[PDB]
């Protein structure tokens, strides 16, 4: 397997909720032992953690590196460049990570269930709309009162490019199902959205009958 | 030959013009005229066959083509007759094409006489084993003709090699198509300094193989997506699909201007495709731009001389500063970038190497050496681009003929090689010569060509085409009328190609952009009967 | 590379709109050229066509086959079984495709844009809900009056498992951006939803102010 080196952005939970961000420079296709080096150009007080080789497609070994505590360097604006050397070839493969510019603040539009769905009163199809954001990393979860609902209790789609002119923003929608009596009782339902573009990184839209 | 003029010149017995085998063998300037007696006193059975031509004389034994499932007898005779006639016709077609192309009164030098052989590896009736011969085997062919015709062949391991005044097939066989292709390559080797070039020798640095495979040779197949001229063989047997070449060499070309127009219009199409691909590439992320492009360099390694002029093209992974500078299309020519699609090599393209030039792989680099050797890949690419811009007589040949070597030596640039002083002609000098003052540097010339092509397709483009190349879903109609849709499809294909490029074995033929380029090229080549004009119509 | 064979249903556009269905039998992992034989058990008035090889990851050469005119056998209930023999192993792999039972008719719920979104009145974000269908093959479009909008003019999600009790149904959502002027003037908006479970194969939900 011909190797290739790639970079992965830290999870938005780690970026926002996590105090120290771990940023990864993984290498795949390593057809030899772990005689490899993982070098990070910005040495902002972090160490490259190397793990055991992992079998990639067709069993090729894969070795990865982690730069933890990357939140402050990301807050420092420093871009990351990862260089690796492997026994198979002399030339060192290089990968580069940079800040994604031109971010957009998402808008949250809670969607009440339709009249036909409310007419049945068997269940209410609570829906939420997240729209207008450039990066594809958005955390969306459903909030009931002050208690966060479990992930299995609600359903959400992955982010996709939306039809727009000029600005390349994305949209996300989420669906929650609950008994109709709770909505009519008075207990409201909240749509809690998190995205790194916002300085507060959070937006909440809540409504009830 | 097909042309009535040379047919009249050949039908007469007149020496230096007669096609007759006996007239050639009898006359001097024939290396081994000892063949005349054994070739006249052969035992009655048919052993050897001769294929004559306007410039070459062929020799081969019947026993060369005899095989296991293919034994001797009437069927062997029929096969040999048919293929000897076919190969003779193909050789005649190739040299007729060359006679049409040469018009500097150098065509009168095509009436030479050069001999070619088969491999002396005669087959058996039982097994397909072509055992060699060493002037001592008991095969009657070498007992009667090849023996008395005294000349030893080195019996190379593989590859049909040329000597300089003769030729000998070693691994190929003269009756087959590959025989004709290697024959064109062989005559390019043999007739290079005097015939194909206007009496001017090879360029001071380039070796014999520079002129052989990359250019001045028929494509190895019809599949081959390489910039080359189908000269020898014609084919319309289910080969119309995926032709990518010229079906009828004996009909497409009539004179120099036709070849110049054909190359100019093929480059008109290829420049448009390269412009679209470059525009798509420019708007890309850092990682994709790094993984999808390379940089080409000139390395002046130590020559087998006291000099260091002879340059070797090397492709190296480009650096961060260069890729940062590559913000738009026009910078690609400036920074000498070459695509990775067909030139995956990260080492060096050694001089005197069998390097071809890919058709659909753009080379945005106008790189030229400030010292008098341009290398192989850049050499072939620039030669073909010049042939597109200017005709065969001026352009291409001045680029690689040492034609200006006398004028370069007069201007200076003296050099000593192999113990003798000789002039040195440099890329800037030939650029100043072929274009008197139109272009200052090669980058300007490349930019001007791209620009004129840009307004050219801006004004004109053809209306109807069916080059879908979509998914397995039945898609047939695309009707590209304005090049805007073509650019959009190319950009989308490039963005798709930015992924799935981590393949151990198959990262190239699975690329969408290559398939789209091939579809566009085939549709445009089929729409025009000849190549004719590519961008015709409007908008 | 390990050989692998599978069967794929024709596209829903071919299933419903297409007169002749093109069902797919594909083989992956073939470590050699296309020296393979593809056989369909219900080869009733159909011809198997093997096309160009598609190189998958790690160089595993893969080729597929197309069975045109499979709509009538699909309507006839005859299951499609594909058998593939390849040079690498004399044992011929077999793939079986059968009709998907328990088809459920979808419900289409057109959701008007929220009042907060309508309050801005710059653009109203029409929402279409496709819910309650066991099969995962659903085609959704947005219809503007009698004119169908291009797929590039609207965003639609994909089928996904939804939290339900007993019946395994799926829910898909479609979104569209348009100005409030058309909604206020009277130009209504239609959500064109198609699914094979419906005997009419199409359900339309339209509403306007």
């Amino acid at each position: 397997c011909h190797p290739r080196l790639s970079l992965h952005r830290p999870a938005l939970e780690d970026l926002l909720l996590g105090s120290e961000a771990n940023l990864t420079c993984t290498l795949t296709g390593l057809r030899d032992a772990s005689g490899v080096t993982f070098t990070w150009t910005p040495s902002s007080g972090k160490s490259a953690v190397q793990g055991p080789p992992e079998r990639d497609l067709c069993g090729c070994y894969s070795v990865s590196s982690v730069l933890p505590g990357c939140a402050e360097p990301w807050n420092h604006g420093k871009t990351f460049t990862c260089t690796a050397a492997y026994p198979e070839s002399k030339t060192p493969l290089t990968a580069t990570l940079s800040k994604s510019g031109n971010t957009f603040r998402p808008e949250v539009h809670l969607l009440p269930p339709p009249s036909e769905e409310l007419a049945l009163n068997e269940l209410v199809t609570l829906t939420c709309l997240a729209r207008g954001f450039s990066p594809k990393d958005v955390l969306v979860r459903w909030l009931q009162g002050s208690q966060e609902l479990p992930r299995e209790k609600y359903l959400t789609w992955a982010s996709r490019q939306e039809p727009s002119q000029g600005t390349t923003t994305f949209a996300v929608t989420s669906i929650l199902r609950v008994a109709a009596e709770d909505w009519k009782k008075g207990d409201t339902f909240s749509c809690m959205v998190g995205h790194e573009a916002l300085p507060l990184a959070f937006t909440q839209k809540t409504i009830d009958r | 030959s097909t042309i009535p003029e040379v047919s009249s010149k050949q039908s007469k017995q007149g020496t230096e013009h007669s096609i007759g085998v006996y007239d050639r063998l009898t006359s001097p300037s024939w290396k081994y005229q000892s063949m005349v007696l054994p070739l006249l006193t052969l035992p009655e059975e048919k052993m050897i066959f001769m294929i004559a031509n306007i410039s070459t004389i062929g020799f081969g034994a019947y026993d060369r083509y005899r095989s296991s499932e293919y034994p001797k007898g009437d069927k062997l005779n029929r096969f040999v007759e048919e293929n000897a006639q076919a190969a003779a016709k193909r050789f005649r077609d190739h040299y007729d094409y060359w006679y049409k192309i040469l018009d500097k009164e150098n065509k009168e030098k095509l009436f030479r006489s050069v001999l070619v052989y088969d491999a002396f590896r005669f087959g058996n009736d039982t097994n397909k084993e072509t055992q060699e011969a060493n002037f001592e085997t008991n095969n009657p062919v070498i007992k009667n003709f090849f023996g008395p015709a005294g000349n030893n062949v080195v019996h190379n391991k593989h590859g049909a090699y040329a000597t300089g005044d003769a030729f000998y097939y070693m691994a190929y066989r003269m009756l087959d198509k590959s025989g004709a292709v290697t024959y064109t390559h062989a005559m390019t080797h043999n007739s290079d300094r005097e015939i194909y070039l206007g009496g001017y020798g090879r360029r001071s640095g380039l070796g014999p193989e520079f002129y052989a495979k990359g250019l001045l040779q028929a494509p190895d197949h019809s599949y081959d997506p390489t910039i080359t001229i189908n000269s020898v063989l014609k084919y319309d047997d289910s080969e119309n699909s995926t032709r990518l070449q010229i079906a009828d060499p004996t009909q497409r070309f009539t004179n120099v201007e036709d070849l110049h127009n054909y190359m100019h219009n093929m480059f008109d199409l290829i420049y448009t495709l390269e412009i679209l691909e470059g525009r798509a590439v420019a708007k890309l992320d850092y990682n994709e731009k790094n993984d999808l492009l390379r940089k080409i360099e000139n390395i002046y390694k130590k020559d087998p001389d006291g000099n260091s002029v002879y340059a070797t093209n090397a492709v190296r992974r480009l650096t961060s500063d260069e890729i940062k500078n590559l913000t738009s299309f026009d910078k690609l020519i400036e920074n000498d970038v070459i695509t990775r699609r067909g030139y995956i090599d990260q080492g060096e393209y050694e001089r005197n190497g069998y390097h071809t030039i890919n058709l659909f792989s753009p080379i945005y680099s106008a790189l030229s050496s400030k010292i008098g050797t341009p290398g192989d890949l850049m050499g072939r690419r620039m030669a073909f681009e010049l042939l597109a811009a200017k005709g065969y007589k001026e352009g291409m040949v001045p680029y690689i003929s040492n034609q200006y070597e006398k004028e370069a030596k007069d201007r200076g640039s003296k050099i000593r090689s192999y113990g003798k002083e000789i002039g040195l002609v440099t890329d800037d000098l030939v650029l100043e010569k072929v274009f008197n003052k139109k272009y200052g540097s090669w980058v300007e010339f490349k930019k001007d060509m791209y620009k004129e092509r840009v307004e050219q397709f801006s004004k004109l483009n053809r209306v109807s085409f069916f080059d879908p190349n979509g998914p397995w879903g039945r898609q047939k109609n695309v009707t590209v009328n304005n090049i805007s849709v073509l650019e959009k499809m190319i950009e989308t294909a490039v963005r798709e190609d930015a992924e799935d490029f981590t393949a151990q074995v198959y990262p190239d033929t699975n690329s969408r952009v290559l398939k789209l380029k091939k579809a566009i090229f085939k549709a445009y080549l089929d729409q025009t009967k000849d190549f004719r004009t590519s961008i015709f119509g409007g908008k």
